[PDB]
RNA sequence: GAUCAAGUGUAGUAUCUGUUCUAUCAGUUUAAUAUCUGAUA
């Protein structure tokens, strides 16, 4: 009774605590798995299983523990099969991925645990239930099962099942069976292919309905996993379909077409024609029909069908089209998500094969229309054929049409909606040039809408400016432009910051167009609205102001003073290591920009005298802005500043020109090529020095000088830099000796492993153990970074008695 | 301390505070190559934890380039555990 | 000196936070170390119209300490 | 136990059976291979431990402005026109507490 | 087994031509060891048609370098180098050198310079003093390579190969001096010494590449008429490939930048990093991979496009600058 | 540091000649069999096919200097 | 002294060679490798001669090739296995003429080194695993599937790896659609290590081990092993399924053996000497390469030895067991 | 330089004040010392 407590202990240390006393107790159950016995250890887990507070994480350790042990037992769970797999059955048919993909993992190890012949003893009685539920998770089962064991190995149990006479509940079963194999293994069915749709060929012409429904959804699921290959395995039921087409009704049918759309992409060209032109005398007659679930067939049969490489353009263009405007693209469609979807991707497809002109004609007439859940889907569609096809198929009367209706949509939309916000941008910046006549009604359309009374609307109106202004500067530009810019130069106050994001958003993408001589709001005005912009607490402000205030300083440097340029800098100095990627981001591009428009030399000693007073996280950040001074503008006018700073003879302001350094040659990289030689006697008097924090960050800048100039030789000065860094290896502080190995690791990669190894030969065998547990550290490091090098390094070592140590074929002469 | 499994095709995630950060170094200069985390590391309320610190991903973590040169990209799955 | 005096002010509070920004404070004010004092010069002149005329652990606060 | 700490080389015995008896310091005979240590010592272009590992000080508890630097233009020649190479040590020359204190044409030049 | 061997006349017997080819008696490879070695003269005779024997003369070690000197032959026995005279009946030994650390594969020369290259420990310069018959070593390398060939470039340049696919260009400092003494007592080899267990005087290494495949062969030569002179090197997987200096700047600079863009937009087939390849045993310098530049040409003209641009250039004159340099030495 | 462990052919203070050398040794055939030229030239060398060297290589992998020490 | 390299003569010497229609059409191509090139020949089943259709610098060490070819797909893909430490798959674009890179999965450092993958390098006949492996202790395997698109997909590798364990080859057993096997030669060194005298090193054994893969499960299984008389040198895949028996063919020293798992006893040949050889009688005999011809209802093997005698071999079945290795010697 | 007590502070590392160190051998330990554990005074 105890051991079942030990049991117990063992869940409760899985289940708790650090990761090896799991790893240890997973260990204990699967070796005792034995002595426990599965009746035991199943009458104890499976009640773990079954309880609804058993968190996901649970779980999955739950079965990490389950599968050892069903490995362990093996054979000595067959008397148990029954009562472990209608507490696992349930996983397969839960809503949650990874409870289902578990259940399929724990009934996998299950069916490899017990033998074939005992799955089939056990789940047969289910073949014949009278319960759909029943069944349904019977045929899931039993999909696992073989999936887990060979595909082969079930197919006589099929074969008999299929066949079984005296229950079309069975027969039934057999091809829920062959339907749920498909879509679990896709296309590794491909070699058993033919195996299996010989099983469930004869179902299709039986005399229950039900049985043909799920033979026609096994074959649509076959095609399926198969795709696109394996027609040669359909030949047999191609007759079959078509005799069905032509004479069954309803769901019964919609099951046959579903089949059908499967199997015709699998086809070749010619009878891909032949078969397509088979399905369109019904196909057609069921774009009639109320029921949604066949409308959601024969939607998905035409985005097969017309898919397909076989099937001609102009076939689709006479036959498909006009029955498929006709019944679907009416105002009725677009009062369900789920058919609005399958009608626009279905739409989308046939514009890919018979051009975007030729649907879009026959669209665009309802952009104008009354409902605004029509219009959104028309625009949608536009929005998809044109971002797929571009505007080169339409002719200019449809440009007319186009335009019109999408102006008339915008102006019409109550709420402020996303697609027509996508379909206007998508369409203006596809037609490009051919905009030009358009673009007073345009600009007066949005100029309305920018100055309506709702955020949400002007948001919209800012939002489309910023998504096409790099059209509207094709003429009459400073005109258009700038009276845009002058009105969301107002709303540079706005209450929302959601909106204010979206005004900034809509300025930098005229600033963009613009040549910032004809700005309309001058930049001596729009300057000094954004000065206290950049202090807004919301993302969106901050980094469309930042970057608008970048393309001020980038483009218009000119038009304000060096003192206003250095009291932005100032401001934006914190913002480079701002918790979000994109703040970042945009204060560096940015500082870049006003680093050049101040020109280096001031912005750069105003830099040095704020890295001497002020806190840890403001210093860090004057180390980020030195460094973007020098990558921008030149490195050549940093490093003499730096040099000079540390001349002053305080501990505080030399460590900081060290940090300074570090980060300098960590971010330019392959610049730091002619520099080396310059900061060389800098870093030996740093890496000489009694301090600490000295050789730490000395080392840190040989890191960073060492892998940014890997292949542009520099190995004199870095072998140099190796003599000072060497000899701190017997440091003991944690974070000397951290930099120190990194330093090592960056030397080996730009003065190579064969200079690390000869530092290292001395002391790997040296009296004593403190020299060694250092030099194998790191000789360890030097190995793991460059084993298959140090091959051609390692010195000549001569034989003794016992032992042959030289490499004679090295010594080999050709 | 890292996890180093061998890493798979799961890509690894970043969240909004460590975006751009390498998950080896913690540096924000250059990142080059895409993190890969192991299949247990990213499996249910593990898939799309950030490498760093387990938070949502909001971005894919990238290895900077001084970490690629030196092929510490090889080391294993590196998420922190 | 880092003593330095304000003129064109609005508080303590505004005055603190405002300053702060040019370096370590242990109107006027009075920083930990001079180069405060060619910064405020520099930027906290004229930015009201703002104007600008000229212990272990105090210093600690500029160590680079990991 | 100590007995392993007795049967070790004298230093007379190193000395005579190495080809280098130069590179044999006293406290080589204490290693657990001195014979593969002395021939470590002796190959062609290694180099020597710290020569601080055995004091019982921390290793360091015992700036001019380069010329080109300190002579828009004139920054860019400092180290496009005029920049010399510093003294660089040679490969091996660690630093110490008292370290301070026929034609002749080249090929393949430009 | 024959290992070596030279053409040459000897000062003594002045027009006379000879062959002397050196030998191996009974080498095993593996674990090695050798009954010495013979060096086997014959007159060359009859326009150099024929080989008439002259005498065979016994050694201690394989002769793996013969090299002739001032009218006089220089020999490599293991790490021996001797100075052997014609003599009558057998070659006699005017000057020998025992501080090569280890077995010598080859011998070039130049002046009174001697280039050798030992086994594991790469080049050793070694001057003949002449008046003093003495043999000294005045500088070595830095780092071990097993050297397969070499190569002289200049009076101060060696260029190398090794058993591991690279190839180095070995240079010595300026104000190195060759004018350097022995000691007749010992004491060049007692007080007085070299650095770091070698020699006193270091050679500068001022190129490094891996070619990713052995050389065994290095001459430097022009391949067409009126076209720059090349280093051409060979290969065991039979590559033939050369070495070819930039003249200037704007050649240098212009491939460099080349290289750095495929680098990065057309990185290699298999998974490898470039610069790593190039880098296998030691870092590269001073090389510039023109495989890797002619890709360009190979590139989708996306990628052409967007690399020309980085370049200041349109493809066309990417392509032209490829070929100009090919054309210039190569055919 | 504990994780080098992973990795083969790492060392720590009680590594011995014997350990070492092994080490090397191994690393050198496995070097030997995956560079091609490297391979070409032992071929050459000894007079053998490049399939009877790869073999050889990998007899030499199990013991490559001899029994351990003691 | 900054130096251009260019190559005027491309290498010309292979170190491996694999065959297969990696264009997609009914003719065969052949892919060699020179070392640090990869280079698609054609011969011309009309001309005779051989066409190099495409020659690229792979900038690195190539260690392993093998086709292979999903189940239904008409083209071969070409793996690599190099010094980079990452698989690479490759497709020739034959309207291009490039190697396209479908995949590239890294597994670690690079360099020819020994307890990284890549020297060896196995793919199940049907395509469905490929086994990167290698010298010593670490074994890769990596799923392949097909996505609905039809473009290759690479799934996440399984650890295989046993430690102190030499691997001399592996190979892809042909096990038709039942789980993908794998075979290799391998020698653990472990007992020579701690053995002083040197007894363990000349008593320990190569065995030949067979890793089934579950594909199910998703694990590698080192499902049987078994000491060899002899070391062999290389494995042979010997049909499986419809096509043959299945199991794989040891080449060895002077012999050549057959062994499958299960109620399959080992039938081996010596390989047959030259009569009145010149050579040294303490010499052995070992096959250095083999070529499998397989045919619609039939199959051989081509195996040369040291002297460049090339063998057919053929098996002789009762049942699907084999009875005996027939050799006929074919040409020099 | 080792070693004991006390204050103080930090994500972590420590700083800082007040003491001890006087003879040999053996064992433990170390590169050698030392410390530590016994013995003789
Ligand atoms: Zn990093
Ligand atoms: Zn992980
Ligand atoms: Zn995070």
């Amino acid at each position: 009774e105890q051991k079942e407590r030990k049991i117990m202990k063992l869940l409760l240390k899985i289940k708790n605590g650090t990761p090896p006393m799991r790893k240890a107790a997973l260990r204990q159950i699967t070796d005792k798995a034995r002595e426990f016995g599965a009746g035991p250890l199943f009458n104890q887990i499976l009640p773990l299983l079954m309880s609804p507070t058993l968190e996901d994480q649970e779980r999955h350790l739950l079965v990490k523990v389950i599968d050892r042990i069903l490995y362990k037992l093996d054979d000595l769970v067959r008397p148990y099969v029954h009562k472990i797999l209608v507490v696992i059955e349930p996983l397969l048919i839960d809503e949650d991925y990874y409870a289902r993909v578990e259940g399929r993992e724990i009934i996998s190890n299950l069916a490899k645990a017990a033998g074939l012949a005992t799955m089939i003893s056990t789940m047969r009685p289910d073949i014949d239930n009278m319960d759909e539920y029943v069944r349904n998770t019977t045929a899931r089962a039993f999909a696992v099962v073989a999936s887990a064991l060979g595909i082969p190995s079930l197919l006589p149990f099929l074969k008999a099942v299929c066949k079984s006479k005296k229950s079309w509940q069975a027969r039934h079963t057999g091809i829920k069976i062959v339907q749920q194999i498909a879509i679990l293994m896709g296309c590794a069915i491909l070699p058993h292919l033919r195996s299996l749709v010989e099983i469930i060929e004869h179902g299709l012409v039986d005399e229950q309905q039900k049985v043909r429904t799920i033979s026609a959804l096994a074959i649509a699921a076959l095609a399926e996993a198969a795709t696109p290959y394996g027609i040669e395995s359909f030949d047999s039921v191609l007759k079959p379909l078509w005799k069905g087409i032509r004479q069954h009704r309803g769901k019964g049918l919609a099951a046959f077409l579903k089949a059908i759309g499967y199997l015709i992409p699998l086809m070749d060209a010619e009878y891909a024609n032949y078969y397509t032109r088979e399905v369109m005398l019904i196909l057609i007659r069921e774009f009639q029909s109320p029921d949604e679930e066949m409308k959601k067939i024969v939607l998905k049969v035409v985005k097969q069908c017309c898919g397909t490489d076989g099937v001609e353009a102009n076939y689709i263009k006479t036959e498909i089209l006009p029955p498929f405007f006709k019944h679907f693209w009416q105002h009725r469609m677009a009062l369900d998500r789920r058919n609005y979807r399958q009608l626009v991707d279905t739409t989308v497809e046939l514009a890919n094969k018979v051009g975007a002109a030729e649907i879009i004609s026959r669209i665009v007439d309802d952009l104008k229309d009354e409902a605004e859940q029509y219009r959104k889907m028309v625009m949608e569609t536009i929005e998809k054929i044109m971002g797929n096809l571009g505007a080169a198929d339409i002719d200019h009367k449809l440009e007319e049409q186009l335009i019109d209706g999408i102006l008339y949509a915008f102006q019409e939309q109550t709420t402020e909606d996303s697609v027509m916000l996508n379909g206007f941008g998508t369409v203006v910046n596809a037609l490009g040039k051919r905009v030009k006549p358009y673009l007073p009604q345009i600009c007066g359309t949005v100029l309305w809408r920018l100055n309506n009374k709702s955020a949400k609307v002007r948001q919209q109106a800012a939002d489309l400016i910023s998504r096409t202004a790099v059209v509207m500067k094709t003429c009459q530009e400073e005109k258009l432009m700038g009276h845009l810019g002058v009105v969301l130069y107002e709303y540079l106050g706005e209450e929302y910051p959601e909106v204010l994001g979206s005004i900034l958003g809509a300025l930098k993408a005229i600033v963009n167009v613009i040549g910032m001589h004809k700005m309309t709001p001058p930049i001596k005005d729009l300057l000094p609205r954004l000065t206290p912009i950049l202090k807004n607490r919301h993302e969106k402000v901050q980094e469309n102001c930042i970057d608008l205030v970048g393309r001020i300083a980038d483009r218009g440097a000119e038009y304000v003073s060096a003192r206003e340029w250095m009291r932005i800098c100032f401001e934006l100095l914190e913002l480079l290591k701002a918790h979000k990627k994109a703040i970042r981001r945009a204060t560096v591009n940015t500082f870049g920009y006003i680093a050049k428009a101040i020109g280096p030399h001031d912005v750069l000693a105003t830099l040095l005298n704020n890295l001497k007073v002020q806190e840890r996280q403001n210093r860090v950040c004057t180390t980020v802005a030195i460094a973007i001074v020098a990558e921008t503008c030149s490195p050549f006018t940093v490093l003499p500043a730096l040099m000079n700073e540390y001349r002053v003879p305080e501990l505080n302001v030399q460590n900081g020109v060290l940090k300074s350094l570090s980060f300098l040659f960590e971010y330019i990289g392959e610049m730091g090529k002619d520099y080396i030689y310059a900061v060389t006697p800098l870093l030996e008097d740093a890496l000489m020095d009694r301090d600490l924090v000295h050789r730490q960050t000395a080392s840190a800048v040989v890191q960073h000088m060492s892998l940014g100039v890997y292949g542009f030789g520099c190995e004199d000065s870095l072998n140099h830099l190796l003599n000072y860094v060497w000899p701190n290896v017997f440091e003991t502080s944690p974070h000397v000796i951290q930099a120190v190995m990194g330093a090592l690791e960056g030397l080996r990669v730009a003065i190579g492993p064969c200079r690390m190894l000869q530092y290292c030969l001395q002391g790997l065998f040296h009296p004593a153990r403190k020299v060694r547990d250092v030099y194998w550290k790191i000789y360890n490091s030097i190995y793991i970074g460059s084993q298959d090098a140090l091959i051609a390094h390692y010195p000549r070592i001569y034989n003794d008695d016992k032992n042959t140590y030289i490499r004679y074929e090295l010594d080999y002469i050709l | 301390i890292f996890c180093r499994k061998q890493a798979g095709v799961a890509i690894g995630r970043l969240c909004e505070k460590c975006d751009g950060k390498c998950v080896i170094c913690d540096s924000y200069v250059r990142p080059c190559t895409l993190v890969r985390i192991c299949d247990e590391c990213n499996y249910g309320s593990y898939q799309g934890r950030c490498v760093i610190c387990g938070g949502p991903g909001v971005s894919d973590a990238y290895y900077c380039k001084e970490c690629t040169i030196q092929e510490k990209d090889r080391d294993g799955c590196p998420k922190i555990v | 000196n880092t003593n330095v005096y304000v003129s064109g002010l609005p508080t303590v509070d505004e005055f603190i936070q405002l300053m702060s920004k040019f370096g370590i404070i242990m109107g006027l004010c009075c920083y930990l170390k001079r180069e405060s004092v060619e910064l405020a010069l520099k930027l906290l002149d004229e930015d009201y119209k703002l104007h600008v005329e000229v212990l272990s652990m105090q210093q600690k606060q500029l160590d680079w300490r990991p | 136990k100590k007995l392993r700490r007795m049967n070790r080389f004298t230093v007379a015995e190193l000395k005579q059976l190495v080809a280098r008896p130069d590179v044999v310091e006293m406290h080589d005979v204490t290693a657990q291979d001195p014979k593969l240590l002395v021939h470590l010592k002796a190959t062609r272009n290694s180099v020597p431990v710290p020569r601080h590992w055995c004091f019982k000080r921390k290793y360091l508890q015992g700036f001019e402005l380069p010329d080109f630097i300190k002579r828009y233009q004139k920054l860019h020649d400092a180290f496009f026109k005029w920049q010399t190479k510093p003294k660089l040590t040679i490969h091996g020359d660690l630093y110490y507490e008292g370290k301070e204190f026929i034609d002749r044409t080249p090929w393949g030049e430009l | 087994a024959a290992f070596s061997v030279a053409v040459c006349r000897f000062s003594n017997t002045g027009e006379d031509w000879y062959v002397l080819v050196g030998v191996a008696k009974d080498l095993i490879l593996n674990p090695r060891s050798v009954a010495g070695g013979f060096v086997y003269t014959y007159k060359l005779v009859n326009n150099g048609e024929k080989l008439e024997f002259l005498h065979k003369t016994p050694v201690e070690e394989v002769p793996a370098a013969i090299a002739p000197f001032q009218g006089r032959v220089l020999i490599g026995v293991g790490k021996l180098l001797r100075v052997y005279d014609l003599g009558k009946k057998k070659l006699l030994r005017k000057c020998e050198n025992k501080h090569i650390a280890n077995y010598i594969s080859g011998i070039q020369t130049i002046g009174h310079r001697v280039i050798v290259s030992d086994v594991q420990e790469s080049f050793i310069w070694v001057r003949y003093k002449r008046n003093e018959n003495q043999l000294i070593i005045f500088a070595d390398d830095t780092y071990p390579r097993w050297v397969t060939t070499a190569s002289l470039l200049d009076y101060d340049t060696v260029a190398g190969a090794d058993k591991f696919g690279n190839i180095c260009v070995v240079r010595l400092p300026p104000n190195t001096n060759d004018e350097v003494d022995e000691d007749p007592t010992g004491n060049k080899a007692l007080w007085d010494r070299g650095l770091l267990n070698g020699a006193s005087q270091k050679a500068e290494v001022i190129m490094n590449y891996h070619v990713g495949e052995t050389v065994l062969s290095l001459q430097k030569t022009t391949l067409i008429p009126g076209g720059s002179e090349s280093l051409v090197y060979t290969t065991l997987s039979g590559g033939i490939g050369i070495l070819v200096p930039f003249t200037s700047h704007e050649d240098h600079d212009f491939f460099q930048h080349v290289e750095m863009h495929l680098r990065s937009e057309h990185p290699p087939l298999c998974g490898r990093d470039h610069l790593s390849f190039r880098s296998y045993y030691f870092p590269v310098k001073n090389v510039i991979d023109g495989d890797l530049c002619e890709q360009f040409n190979s590139m989708e003209p996306n990628k052409q496009k967007n690399v020309s641009e980085e370049l200041d250039r349109t493809p066309p004159e990417v392509s032209k600058k490829l070929e100009d340099i090919r054309t210039r030495y190569a055919f | 540091e504990h994780l080098q462990s992973k990795y083969i052919g790492t060392g720590h203070a009680d590594t011995t000649k014997w350990e070492w050398l092994v080490n090397q040794h191994r690393d050198s055939y496995c070097s030997y069999m995956g560079h091609f030229d490297l391979l070409n030239y032992f071929a050459i060398a000894e007079n053998e096919s490049k399939a009877r060297v790869r073999f050889n290589l990998m007899e030499k992998m199990l013991q490559p200097c001899g029994p351990p020490a003691d | 002294m900054f130096l251009y390299n260019l190559t005027l003569q491309r290498a010309t010497g292979i170190s491996f060679a694999i065959h297969g229609n990696f264009s997609g059409t009914k003719q065969q191509e052949i892919v060699v490798s020179r070392g640090k090139i990869l280079e698609l020949l054609r011969p011309d089943p009309n001309t005779g001669k051989v066409h190099t259709l495409l020659t690229v610098e792979v900038f690195g060490v190539i260690r392993s090739l093998m086709a292979f070819r999903l189940t239904g797909g008409t083209k071969d893909y070409i793996v690599v296995g190099s010094d980079s430490g990452r698989i690479v798959i490759l497709e020739y674009q034959p309207s291009k003429n490039m190697f396209e890179k479908i995949h590239q999965e890294t597994f670690g450092k690079s360099g020819c080194r020994r307890i990284v993958p890549g020297q060896f390098l196995a793919v199940d006949p049907k395509g469905r695993a490929v086994m990167i492996s290698a010298i010593e202790k670490q074994k890769l395997v990596y799923i392949l599937n097909r996505d609905a698109a039809a473009r290759l997909t690479i799934s996440s590798p399984l650890e295989a790896h046993k430690a102190n364990t030499l691997v001399y080859h592996v190979v892809g057993v042909d096990v038709g659609f039942e789980n993908p096997m794998f075979a290799c030669l391998e020698m653990d060194y472990e007992e020579a290590d701690n053995d002083p005298t040197g007894e363990a090193a000349a008593n320990t054994q190569q065995t030949l081990t067979f890793y089934e893969l579950d594909l199910g499960l998703n694990h590698v299984v080192r499902k049987y092993s078994e000491p060899l008389e002899e070391h062999g040198n290389f494995l042979i895949t010997v049909p499986g399924g419809s096509d043959g028996p299945s199991g794989v063919l040891i080449c060895s020293e002077n012999y050549i053996t057959y062994k499958n798992f299960g109620d399959q006893p080992d039938i081996r040949c010596p390989i047959p000497r030259r009569r009145n050889d010149l050579d040294d009688p303490e010499r052995g005999m070992i096959f250095v390469c083999s070529a499998t011809h397989k045919t619609k209802s039939m199959f051989f093997f081509l195996a040369q030895t040291e002297q460049g005698d090339i063998f057919k071999i053929t098996l002789e079945t009762d049942e699907d067991m084999v009875t005996e290795i027939r050799l006929k010697y074919f040409d020099t």
